[PDB]
DNA sequence: AGCAATAAAGTTTCCTTCCTCCTTGCCGATAACGAGATCAACTTGTTTGCGGCG
DNA sequence: CGCCGCAAACAAGTTGTAGAGCTTATCGGCAAGGAGGAAGGAAACTTTATTGCT
């Protein structure tokens, strides 16, 4: 690209173009993890976009070198990508690193494993704090298809459980007990009937009528116990 | 996939004779076999000539077999599948019979299906000098160029020929190929 | 198998030959294989991995 | 019979000189064009022999050549040329899962091919 | 449901643009915890 | 069904590194050739402003500079699938029909016979079918539903998921950088490498490891694509459309 | 193990197979083949239909049996629509010719 | 740790012992493949072996 | 519950009510049958020899 | 029995509200180490097509 | 023309048999915000129960 100056763009791409092997040797330990630490390409991307807002906005009367200017938006954007990737919060994997390195100098420092307490004591916040961030943090993503184990007898996909399933005759003998409902109630008082209708049959408002008799509903409450007690005289199961 | 029976008759013109399989030895398919359920070709004779029984095609059942066996017929035509010429389908007379029901095809039917089938099933279990007439018969060679040899004995001038034992009524008994120029005693 | 070395012939690759490719392979117990081998042409060639 | 449904061209006037073709459908065209429509100008033919397995994809349906084998290559080689497929083999109607092109169904299927013919 | 025959056809943009009812625009899906698009 | 907006075309590849292509093979052009462009490698001519030079005659960048500096305005050279996709534009179909049936009518010697046939009924589909050959490319994509390639949890909270929302994924983030690039007019080279990640995402998602070699998870395992939704056995028809598990059964 | 009804599949909603987890048979291909043999539609319509995807069908045959009704209607199984769905994605203009 | 917790866990070799009587298991032990990594498949393999 | 009525219900419905039998794998169109039932007391089913 | 009143009790709404936390974005300060590969695949195999390849 | 090489691509069926992880190691401070959050409470509002009058 270009500015509206040209040799502060020639010197700038050629200073560009000097320190992109600098993109590279730095890049080239942050190598196996995540897999686009396999990639590699991303990362080159990153750096150059990363360079030109250094570039953009070196500054000169500091005297540090723009290289050490560099190398903070350079590492920035990296992480930044890689952050992107991820898509759990942060501070989260501060407690992880940290409990790493805890664990690890503390292992060392007894000689053996496993003895919680201990990690309570060291990181004195509590013990329901790590008891929980167990959960949160080392919990992590798998696969659906995978195949089950003694070559390809099935799959995950097949081992699954459901809890939100479709049933045929709730909603069938609820449609009685609805039938059941006018059955009882169309024999009774004008609004009342047409106030548990509408609400209950087409899922309408309830108190719109209380606002239209304009009685307080104390009457309401009454016959609507009275329905109740009515809609007790009849046998069903389904309990 | 795609195959069945559309018509009842296509009234297609003429297909393929079946002539016995007899080569080697001894008969290995009986004519009649080669009849049972086939269509006619044709109107078609007997030894003694000019006597039919189809017009141009019957139900070629076991009396039909019979009553041929009792004669010394040798070759006869078939209205094949080959033959016939229905556009997207076929006929019926030219398939003839189902032979696990026993009679007339009816129409409707999906056959390389069963083709398929039957020939699938088996397949499984189914990987696991001189020329000297042994009886006496008529002698009988076609389409030959042959001389005289010096010696006074026939000797072959055309690879075309082979040998026949035909028997005394005139089927034949044997077939066995002779090689150009080779040595007969007859 | 072993490792080390190994020696054999395959009989008419290109069939139309009809001819013998004799070769040698080796192996290391830990490391790059190697392969050594003929052409139709009666010429030597070379091949890692 | 199966494997022979395909002829090449000897002469033109009808279609291109020498293109592969169905000899059934040589025989209709001759049927029809050499016919009193025209002493001719359509055109003779050799004849031609199939293996099984590239005749079986060889096909007017798509589908069933899709169904098996190689069906990306078949997919592609259709849908650059507008094909349409019309529902006549078996496999079409179980796919779709409407009644069999024959049997029992046969009835039906006729019926709905005179509706087809009857709009 | 009823209907006659297949055909396919090539997809013209405008086809997508029909068949479509808005664009996605980030990778994500959910968040981590409540268990939500 | 939702869609994705893109910054420029691609193109596909079951169009291209298939048995014969139906692209390259309608313009008389090598493989390796169109490869090299789509790859980023070499320019090509669109249309020589001087006919010093030809169309279709391709151009390493080297000997590119050449006639560069030599003319600069009078050619019109690129690299990638909007070149291509303008040769796609350009060309007409019925001439090139009428002087292949033409000259066919010469010498119909065997090879050369097949190969004029084989043009000729490419046109004539492109003809008939209604289809525009330009339509080749890909600059708008389709969504498919979640419940297809879905993101459900397990007992102990944890989850499972489709891999095709991965590739989906890359694809955006990229897509979205060039977008961010451009709007900086950056140095072009950055755009040329964002491209090529690109159309090899693109390509990806339909068929991993066919053009360039897979991508796999942390298993070492590939990111199953589509095509083997409809594959093999394990493909619907073989095992879920014409093989079916049945109610009211049992043994 | 035996099965009349019970769970389902969730990405095409047809049946599983295990008895651990109350699973339904499978009707292979070459079962066909032989049904075409014989001929026999309305049959193999049926356990494609109902007994394997069409909801409704199964749905509606199953209130038909206990109103003592045995009889049939038809409808389309959703894994061909999801078939459909694939080709366009795979970018493509599949569709298909109303009557 | 994990190298060591995975192929006693992860391997193909690494097997449930087949309880149901002493012969199970003490030939099930005394038991021979050539499978698994630096070995071979059963569909590429033939009969030769 | 499993009351008598149950059994005789079932004995009043399974007459004249056939179903089909199946062997894997399936060669050829006998391999699989239909029959007609007859319940028996146990977890194994009956079948006539010669098929 | 039908109809209301007073009093009491539990509310859902619901709305603010100010504590607290939590998450989205940015920019920074010494200087220089190396162009990857990294832990894999074992070569099925016969048939068939097409590009070269003379 | 007739090699030659290369590359693609199918490889029985249906039961079951149990369970899944991770080489990992991935700023760091600030701000500003915007959501949420809880508090304890006010407050429509609603709901109960206990005595009055047709
Ligand atoms: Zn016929």
């Amino acid at each position: 690209n270009s500015l509206y100056t040209a040799e502060g763009v020639m010197d700038k791409h050629s200073l560009w173009q000097r320190y992109v092997p600098l993109v590279r040797h730095e890049a080239l330990r942050l190598q196996v993890r995540l897999p686009a630490s396999v990639e590699l390409d991303d990362l080159l991307q990153a750096g150059g976009i990363g360079l030109l807002n250094a570039v953009e906005r070196y500054d000169a009367l500091q005297g540090t070198a723009f290289t050490t200017y560099a190398v903070q938006r350079i590492r920035g954007a990296m992480l930044d990508e890689l952050r992107s990737r991820d898509w759990v919060p942060r501070s989260v994997r501060r407690n992880a690193r940290e409990v790493a390195q805890a664990i690890g100098q503390l292992e060392q420092e007894l000689g053996r494993n496993a003895t919680e307490t201990e990690v309570a004591e060291r990181l004195g916040i509590d013990i329901a704090d790590y008891r929980q961030m167990l959960l949160d943090t080392n919990n992590s993503q798998l696969f659906s298809y995978d195949e089950w184990r003694e070559e390809h007898g099935d799959s995950i996909e097949l081992v699954t459980d459901d809890h939100q399933r479709e049933n045929p005759l709730q909603q069938l003998l609820d449609s009685n007990l609805r039938q059941r409902v006018m059955e009882a109630i169309e024999t009774l008082p004008e609004r009342e009937k047409l106030v548990l209708t509408l609400y209950y049959q087409e899922e309408l408002n309830l108190k719109e009528i209380g606002a239209v008799l304009e009685v307080g509903e104390s009457r309401v409450s009454q016959l609507h116990s009275q329905a109740i007690k009515r809609l007790r005289t009849k046998l069903g199961k389904l309990l | 996939q795609d195959l069945v029976v559309t018509e009842d008759d296509c009234g297609t013109h003429e297909g393929i004779m079946m002539t016995p399989v007899i080569e080697g030895g001894d008969v290995k398919e009986p004519l009649r076999d080669r009849v049972l359920g086939r269509v006619t070709a044709e109107d078609v004779l007997k030894p003694g000539t000019a006597d039919i029984l189809v017009p141009r095609n019957t139900l070629l059942h076991e009396q039909w077999c019979d009553l041929l066996e009792e004669n010394s017929v040798d070759a006869v035509k078939v209205r094949s599948v080959v033959s016939c010429d229905t556009d997207f389908g076929v006929c019926a007379h030219c398939y003839g019979r189902d032979l696990a029901r026993g009679h007339i095809i009816n129409k409707g039917e999906a056959i390389g299906v069963i083709a398929a089938q039957s020939i699938g099933e088996p397949g499984t279990q189914l990987t696991m000098s001189s020329i000297q007439v042994k009886n006496k018969g008529s002698i009988k060679l076609s389409n030959v160029k042959s001389v005289v040899n010096s010696s006074g004995k026939l000797v072959i001038t055309s690879r075309n020929t082979e040998l026949k034992l035909i028997d005394e009524f005139g089927r034949t008994k044997e077939s066995y190929k002779v090689p150009y120029g080779a040595v007969l005693a007859k | 198998r072993s490792p080390g070395v190994f020696f054999d012939s395959d009989k008419g690759k290109t069939h139309s030959s009809g001819k013998v490719l004799y070769n040698a392979r080796i192996i290391p117990y830990r490391g790059s294989w190697l392969d050594f081998e003929f052409d139709p042409k009666d010429n030597l060639f070379v091949r890692i991995d | 019979r199966q494997m022979l449904r395909k002829a090449t061209i000897v002469n033109a006037g009808s279609s291109d000189f020498l293109e592969g073709e169905q000899v059934e459908y040589s025989r209709v065209k001759i049927a029809n064009r050499e016919l009193e429509a025209n002493g001719k100008v359509g055109a003779t033919y050799s004849r031609d022999l199939l293996g099984i397995t590239k005749a079986s994809l060889a096909t007017e349906s798509f589908i069933s050549a899709a169904s098996f084998q190689e069906t990306t290559r078949v997919l592609t080689e259709a849908a650059v040329a507008g094909k349409r497929d019309e529902l006549r083999g078996l496999k079409e109607n179980v796919i779709v899962g409407r009644l069999i092109p024959a049997g029992t169904g046969y009835a039906y299927h006729q019926d709905r091919m005179r509706r087809r013919a009857a709009g | 449901e009823e209907f006659d025959a297949i055909k396919i056809a090539l997809a013209s943009p405008d086809m997508i643009r029909s068949w479509s009812f808005g664009e996605v625009k980030k990778p994500e899906t959910i968040n981590y915890r409540t268990f939500k698009p | 069904m939702g869609h994705i907006e893109l910054a420029s075309p691609t193109a596909h590849i079951w169009f291209l590194k298939s048995l014969p292509s139906r692209i390259g093979l309608l313009l008389d052009m090598p493989l390796r050739d169109i490869e090299r462009v789509l790859y980023f490698e070499s320019y090509v001519v669109i249309e020589g402003g001087m006919t010093n030079l030809e169309r279709q005659q391709i151009l390493t960048e080297e000997q590119y500079l050449d006639a560069l500096e030599e003319f600069g305005d009078e050619f019109d050279a690129k690299m990638g699938a909007e070149a291509i996709q303008a040769l796609l534009k350009s060309m007409d179909l019925e001439q090139e029909c009428e002087q292949l049936r033409e000259e066919l009518n010469e010498t119909n010697s065997e090879t050369k016979r097949k190969k004029l046939t084989k043009r000729i009924k490419l046109l004539e589909a492109f003809v008939q079918s209604g289809n525009k050959p330009e339509w080749m490319i890909l600059t708008v994509l389709p969504v498919l539903p979640p419940d297809l390639r879905p993101l459900v949890p397990l007992d102990g909270g944890r989850f499972a998921t489709s891999d095709l929302n991965d590739l989906y994924r890359r694809v955006i983030n990229r897509n979205n950088r060039l977008k961010r690039l451009l709007d900086l007019a950056a140095p072009d080279i950055i755009v040329r490498n964002e491209k090529r990640m690109l159309q090899e995402a693109v390509d990806a998602l339909l068929d991993n490891g066919r053009r360039g070699r897979a991508i796999t998870g942390s298993n070492k395992r590939p990111l199953k694509s589509l095509a083997d939704m409809i594959k093999g056995k394990q493909g619907r028809f073989r095992q879920n459309l014409l093989g079916k598990r049945v109610d009211y059964s049992g043994r | 193990h035996a099965r009349s009804t019970g769970s389902y599949s969730l990405v095409t909603q047809q049946p599983l197979g295990g008895k651990a987890q109350f699973g339904g048979q499978r009707f292979g291909e070459m079962e066909v083949w032989a049904l075409e043999a014989y001929g026999a539609a309305y049959t193999l319509q049926e356990m494609l239909t109902v007994k394997s995807d069409d909801v409704n069908g199964r749905t509606k045959m199953y209130k038909n049996i206990v109103d003592g009704n045995h009889q049939m209607e038809p409808g389309m199984p959703e894994s061909f629509n999801v078939l459909l769905k694939e080709i366009r994605s795979l970018g493509i203009n599949i569709e298909l010719e109303d009557e | 740790s994990a190298a060591v917790k995975e192929f006693f866990g992860s391997s193909q070799l690494s097997q449930f012992m087949d309880q149901n009587n002493p012969l199970s298991e003490i030939t099930h032990k005394r038991r021979i493949s050539a499978l698994g990594p630096g070995g071979l498949t059963r569909e590429r393999a033939g009969f030769e072996v | 519950r499993e009351e008598a009525v149950v059994w005789d219900i079932l004995d009043e419905v399974i007459r004249e009510h056939p179903v089909l039998l199946n062997r894997a794998p399936t060669l050829h169109r006998l391999g699989i049958q239909a029959f007609e039932p007859v319940l028996i007391e146990g977890k194994a089913i009956q079948l006539h020899p010669l098929v």
